[PDB]
RNA sequence: CAUAUAUCCUGAGAGGUGAUGCAUAGCCGAGUGAGGCGAAUUCGGUGAUCCUAUGCUGCCGAGAAAAGCCUCUAGCGAGGAC
RNA sequence: UGCAUCCGGUGAAGCCGCCGAGUGAUCGAGUGGUGGAGGGUGUGGGAGUGAGAAUGCAGGCAUGAGUAGCGAUUAGGCAAGUGAGAACCUUGCCCGCCGAAAGACCAAGGGUUCCUGGGCCAGGCCAGUCCGCCCAGGGUGAGUCGGGACCUAAGGCGAGGCCG
RNA sequence: GUCAACCGAGCGUUGAUCCGAGGAUGUCCGAAUGGGGAAACCCGGCACGAGUGAUGUCGUGUCACCAGGCGCUGAAUAUAUAGGCGUCUGGGGGGAACGCGGGGAAGUGAAACAUCUCAGUACCCGUAGGAAGAGAAAACAAAAUGUGAUUCCGUGAGUAGUGGCGAGCGAAAGCGGAGGAUGGCUAAACCGUAUGCAUGUGAUACCGGGUAGGGGUUGUGUGUGCGGGGUUGUGGGACCUAUCUUUCCGGCUCUACCUGGCUGGAGGGCAGUGAGAAAAUGUUGUGGUUAGCGGAAAUGGCUUGGGAUGGCCUGCCGUAGACGGUGAGAGCCCGGUACGUGAAAACCCGACGUCUGUCUUGAUGGUGUUCCCGAGUAGCAGCGGGCCCGUGGAAUCUGCUGUGAAUCUGCCGGGACCACCCGGUAAGCCUGAAUACUUCCCAGUGACCGAUAGCGGAUUAGUACCGUGAGGGAAUGGUGAAAAGUACCCCG
């Protein structure tokens, strides 16, 4: 069988300068499967949090294509998915900000 | 962490909710390693194969 | 020519011209004749390539039992 | 039955609203740049290669399709529209 | 290489020399140096067996030569700073150039070149504290934009099919 | 895991890492197959399930096309078919070489060139299999009481011959060998049964004789299927026929009656997963393969040396002195070697049997006539191909087009052809071994290369790079025994 669990889809959490003000914001950016969407991440986040999620945007970041004496290597290609939450939306924890 | 012989013992629900245990102990890992708060890093290996043990054995008893 | 279908006759292949022996290639293809074929247990006429031999062959056992062979053989 | 400054449609643009907002010339210190306050905002003129315009006129060389939209019924129909 | 012998970390080969030898290719179980591990001799066997030339091939290095050139038609300068180091970087003030462009925005294409921080033996036709260079990290948020999920044109693929 | 360390975490005799086998999972593309598509990315339907206040969303399955079966339906249109719907089974693509069948160059050589050669090469196409193909004489041979499937090897022989008789090409028989299964089935004629089609002294006609029913052992024909029966050349086989005649029982044998064939059961053989019919099933082989394990004998002395694996001297093992490693030439330090062990499971070979098939109502050997012995075939002609044979007197074989027979006193071949004689018995099928090859795997070898060599590739290798693309296509090895990889100070 296969449990499809919500937390697959998120993968982590963005650290950043950009994601920590977005959190000042009550935005949540996550690194979330490639293959999902919008509407999956939505649910998903509910579940998770038991929050409601006002919008969700999404960003796919390609992969920095780096050097090196073999020649060239290329990371993964991420997708990010920026969470508004709602107004009060009983804030996250689990980011350490 | 667990083994196949104790897992065995269990049913096909407790595996379920065990896995599911698992997923939700992974994902606060992989955000506890992104923030830097975890020391052990090899609870994610861990947990992956339990995961892994879990789905092996209920597809052990879907088969035979 | 069109490849016989009851009696699979294809083309040979050689080579023919004379009073130099200089031989070009050619083909020898069999004569392949349009002809609507009917089976009177049902009375209707496909159109059909074949042979004249497969032609007198024919006429010799008539449209039904080379049919027969020909479906037997599976071809259309 | 009518030839209608009738009616309908289309439609630039004007005006109103949007706008008790926003922005701004400038002023306060602050000097990394964080901010804060904030005047009047009427008249004309010129004037588009842009809009009305997928128009109008003229011409021959005689100028995409399909979706879409509208309508028709066939049909569905006991719930349905606004 | 077969066989038999011999030498060798008490220093083989290779390389550089000295002193010499042979009619010649060449020799040196004569010597030193360097070096560090396999070689010599005889007798046979077999050869990828000998280069100076092929406008030969590859690599390295010369000659020209510290020579030409250092890539437009705009033009740079002063002060101050930074720094080990400044014609070139930074700031300010001047001057000058474009101004249907040498401005601003897109597509195509490129693909991270963007931003921040750091660096400076390569690159930049000089130098370089600078950089489109190097390193690390970050950065691209769409119901309405451009596209798909709507439509078809040319054209393409083309169930079956026909023809071959 | 590693380049390749470092950091941080941990695991492990409660047996990790690692090795082998079997399984599970196995995104997306790709035959690619739900539909689309610029391959690896876009959009879905249906069913089930989850999730939502519901739409959205998620997951699991499934959904290509074609062929072949099976079932339903059966257009114009009536028969009916084409087709449509459903379901099931399969294919599809890749692969280094080898194979079979087809197609088929040119450079070149001929000192030109066209015939010819190159060459049936390269290339292409279609197809396979682990081998293939061929193969059980319508053969060879030459009068020998001959051989006796096929393939392959060597010879025959660079011969006979062929050839613008030029360049060149080039057999076969026969012989010696490998391997041996000189192997096995069938169609036909006759019966029997079933069935389709058309019909019916429709009864004196449907078993074998005679009686009686029966209204058909159809009066039948005719075609097909099935089963028998028959598979050959000294011709054989069938139909008739006659002598002998190895098992038992039952039911049919149109019907009951005596007597002639068939069909079931039983003892038994005979074979078998094979070409000769086909699967499954077990038990079981110190049989094998896929991990490995053990495995003797020097801390020997002296000396040199950084180090002994060198030298000198002592011993020792040896079914082990193979090859490597270890601080320099190590049998006795290590991995190992000789040698010997080892498989839970999977797989492959066997054996034993279940089981399957067949014979078993059977054969034996004889006598004289009709029937059969593979048909659009052979043969013939025309044009061609290929055979040593280049159309020549050109057989044999073979493609196309026409024409077109005979079934044994028949037909084919024995190098035009005729006669005789000999051999064989086409037009139907199958068939192992000897033979060819190596993408890949294992173990090994080299008077093979040793980094401009050897694979292009010891290294980032089909990479970087070049090119739109097909495609082309590099260079780059060595510190040292051990990083002990130069702390620290000085110039900078």
């Amino acid at each position: 069988a296969t449990i499809t669990d919500p937390r697959d889809i998120i993968l982590a959490p963005v650290i950043s300068e950009k994601s920590y003000g977005l959190i000042e914001d009550n935005v949540y950016t996550f690194v979330v499967h490639p293959d999902s969407n919008k509407t999956q991440i939505k649910i998903a986040i509910e579940k998770i949090f038991d929050v409601k999620v006002d919008s969700v945007n999404t960003a796919n970041r390609q992969g920095k294509r780096k050097r090196t004496r073999t020649g060239f290597g290329k990371r993964k290609s991420t997708k990010r998915a920026i969470v508004k939450l709602a107004a009060g939306s009983k804030p996250i924890d689990l980011f350490g900000a | 962490g667990t083994t196949p012989g104790e897992l065995r013992e269990l049913t096909d629900d407790e595996l379920k909710d065990k896995l599911r245990e698992s997923k939700e102990e992974l994902f606060n890992l992989r955000f506890q390693m992104a923030t830097g708060q975890l020391s052990n890093n090899r609870r994610l290996r861990t947990v992956r194969q339990e995961i892994a043990r879990v789905y092996t054995v209920l597809r052990e008893r879907e088969l035979g | 020519s069109a490849h016989c279908q009851v009696t699979g006759r294809g083309p040979g292949f050689g080579n023919s011209v004379s009073h130099s022996h200089r031989r070009t290639p050619r083909r020898w293809d069999p004569n392949i004749q349009n002809k609507t074929y009917y089976l009177p247990s049902e009375g209707r006429r496909i159109r059909l390539r074949v042979s004249a031999k497969g032609i007198k062959v024919i006429d010799r056992d008539g449209i039904e039992a080379v049919v027969a062979r020909m479906r037997a053989r599976g071809e259309k």
